[PDB]
């Protein structure tokens, strides 16, 4: 199968730069040309640029060329960008594409800020009285940048879990919820919320104890 | 640059309609149009290429037409899984540019929210701010009000609102509503209530709680 | 005020050797002699033997005559004891104490070390689980509610228990741990309260296993409130 | 060696009652003595040295007195705080010996246990063991009986009790008792009581609750 794995999510400082990556598989790399592109949040796609890996030729959308910079690497049939002089607008989920644009990558989060890496707190979410679905989850409070990744009992937990979208407090921070709702007779499962920052390298277990008298 | 119009931003439409999105071209662009559909997921994947021809996977229900400056994507009979953006891209000229999007989501019949309540946990509480969480589950419309109350007396402007997007499923959302207030501030009150106004909803629904005391 | 500091306490193998520090202030280090003295768990006090710091002179319990080693830092106002041979017998507190004289030679131990606890196993260091012990009243007459941590499965011994940073101990209770069936140790630490609900105030435990190096705070839900 | 004898190791009065602690050599020390006090938390400090000589902050209520091979310390009217073990020291002859030592408590009036029982954690209880706590809050005297009872069926042989040191204040005592379980001889059966008997109670007092609600 055709695969494009573009790097993980990074926080970057305005003025800096940043490059990401696109380790493509399952086609010849030097065959077919490789496509940019920018989405930003709530926002539609633009066309960046694209580059030929069997020579290194490069065409720019005039919007980008003192922006990025395209490059591969032909023996790890890996395509590079790189972004410089970043400003809040570079702030965006990036995409790789192999050329119609038939297959793209899963598509990297770049934020840019001054503002230091902040690890979640993790609260429960436990109700007061002890229907056929009763509800709990874990609040997932002043976390910077995005993302997180919630999952319940190691994963294997998914029915009934709804995990919020991030929403920016007036703090600059960011909060979600993560709740299940599981049948309301849960006498012997137990509800483990599993949260991992990994801009901050934490990951937070906690059990949600029921308020039960 | 060309510019492509996507003039309807938002539809709406029950299982198994026809549904067709529009495209439009500030110059003729010869057919060189190609439709991608990205996923809530974020995940995007070609549908159509060169204005009418099926990318491999793409069920034969997907099709599309056009000519000059205007194209249409066709759905023949709506499934749940179509829930997702739809982009229009030409590549007469350089740049490639994109349409701005159309959004589509699905039409069922009302679902009243189940409403549940939660106190702010001792942990977070001892740090010296209180987090009162309203979940809405599993609802339909989209369209619902939540009013927090303090001793009866209504909150402004130290709530969130937080929403999923559209279950591939049920077609059904949830929403999250956080009020945020000091130790000092919660410590005064004593009944903590969110009020819910939703269609399926007869009259409105309030969950709440004492503080103890 | 004359004050004698120890070393920590410490896990060592059998066969192995280690050694206790005594750090002094207060007083003047080589104008008083030191001896050092065991306490067994639930047992009496044994006299190992005293040195003088100024010269280095020492005399011996002739029962720990290849068990016990004292020496003395003057730069540092440090006595040490070096204990060789280690067997689980050695498993003990350890004193160091200031050797007053009085007349001619009427002499006591006038102040003592907080003592030093030496366990000796081959069992690894393990740092303790801590789980709420959450309160349920069950009347609406109760006079007294309830609330603890349980802090499960840890060696060696010790680990303290303190409630709030400190700042609560009324009420507190912090029982003796027991020795497992599995070898390793547990304890409960618990507080009462006056039954006023529990006012504004919230109950977290902090466990402190310095052998493991692990700190633990943990927040025990009160769960006071109700919806109906 | 001089063998030093405590022949009372455990010793109970009233408060403001006059107290005697003997000590025995076995051979004549010529007053060559000292006595030394132990708190519960282990700290010790010097009370009298050469058979009646007080040392610094030691009360007047503390007084010695002996010859030959026999000696007494007498704590005149008991306050709470004289809760500890008092231990003999001879510096007749080298090796330095000293009493087996006597523990003091304080009788006060009879007082019931104050019964509380906890069932696990779900923090605990998803790691495959169950810890099960009882605990009884300041009485008098010591002497107490803790039974459990699974599904009226009593237990044995899985349980360990801890006591506390007599209390500086009330001169009451605490005990708690642990019942340890798998996790799943747990989840076999629904109530867990514990049963306290104690002479402050008219009868056997039993807290209990039911697994799942």
């Amino acid at each position: 199968e055709v695969q494009l794995q573009q790097s993980g999510p990074d926080l970057v400082k305005p003025g800096a730069s940043v490059k990401i990556s696109c380790k493509t598989s399952g086609y010849t790399f030097t065959e077919y040309i490789m496509h940019w592109v920018k989405q930003s949040h709530g926002k539609s796609l633009e066309w960046i640029g694209g580059i030929i890996p069997n020579n290194g030729g490069t065409s720019y959308n005039q919007k980008f060329k003192d922006k990025a910079t395209m490059t591969v690497d032909k023996s790890s049939s890996t395509g590079y960008m790189e972004l410089r002089s970043l400003t809040s607008e570079d702030s965006a989920v990036y995409y790789c594409t192999r050329r119609a644009l038939d297959y793209w990558g899963q598509g990297t989060l770049v934020t840019v800020s001054s503002a230091s890496t902040k690890g979640p707190s993790v609260f429960p979410l436990a109700p007061c009285s002890r229907e056929s679905t009763a509800a709990l989850g874990c609040l997932v409070k002043d976390y910077f940048p995005e993302p997180v990744t919630v999952s319940w009992n190691s994963g294997a937990l998914t029915s009934g879990v709804h995990t919020f979208p991030a929403v920016l407090q007036s703090s600059g921070l960011y909060s979600l919820s993560s709740v299940v709702t599981v049948p309301s007779s849960f006498g012997t499962q137990t509800y483990t919320c599993n949260v991992d920052h990994k801009p901050s390298n934490t990951k937070v277990d906690k059990t949600v104890e029921r308020c039960s008298c | 640059d060309i510019q492509m119009t996507q003039t309807t931003s938002s539809l709406s439409a029950s299982l198994g309609d026809r549904v067709t999105i529009t495209c439009s071209a500030s110059q003729g662009i010869n057919n060189y149009l190609n439709w991608y559909q990205q996923k809530p997921d974020g995940t995007v994947k070609l549908l159509i290429y060169y204005t009418s021809s099926l990318h491999s996977g793409v069920p034969s229900r997907f099709s599309g037409s056009g000519s000059g400056t205007d194209y249409s994507l066709t759905i023949s009979n709506l499934e749940p899984e179509d829930i997702a953006t739809y982009y229009c891209q030409q590549y007469s000229n350089l740049p490639y540019t994109f349409g701005g999007g159309t959004k589509l989501e699905i039409k069922r019949t009302v679902a009243a929210p189940s409403v549940f309540i939660f106190p702010p946990s001792d942990e977070q509480l001892k740090s010296g701010t209180a987090s009162v969480v309203c979940l809405l589950n599993n609802f339909y419309p989209r369209e619902a009000k939540v009013q927090w109350k303090v001793d009866n007396a209504l909150q402004s402007g130290n709530s969130q609102e937080s929403v999923t997007e559209q279950d591939s499923k049920d077609s059904t959302y949830s929403l999250s509503s956080t009020l945020t207030l000091s130790k000092a501030d919660y410590e005064k009150h004593k009944v903590y209530a969110c009020e819910v106004t939703h269609q399926g909803l007869s009259s409105p629904v309030t969950k709440s709680f004492n503080r103890g005391e």
